[PDB]
């Protein structure tokens, strides 16, 4: 048997759930005497084998 | 007597063909810890020389 036996069905691996909320914080907030500038970037740090 | 068994889990039924009825292959392990207290009598006093 195979899950492919139903042509409109996909296999499912039952992964985990993580109901966290986080912010993407970006933008300049100006004021009379200052500006607060926020930027966000995704970063990646590679696998280093040695 | 402490009786143990694994709760049987049904395998999939639905749009997949030819499934029949199955059970999930599952086994259980764990640690049985048994604590037994024994009452101990004192040794009898000995009058012997030897």
């Amino acid at each position: 048997t195979s899950v492919n036996s139903a042509e409109a069905s996909t296999g499912a691996g039952g992964g985990g759930s993580n109901p966290v909320k986080s912010m993407w914080s970006e933008g300049a907030t100006f004021s009379a005497n200052s500006v607060t500038c926020t930027f966000s970037r995704q970063f990646l740090i590679p696998y280093d084998p040695e | 007597q402490i009786f143990l068994k694994i709760l049987p889990q049904s395998g999939p039924i639905g749009g997949i063909k030819s499934m029949g009825i199955t059970t999930l292959v599952q086994y259980a392990v764990g640690i049985m810890t048994v604590t037994m207290t024994f009452k101990l009598g004192p040794r009898k006093a000995t009058g012997r020389w030897n």
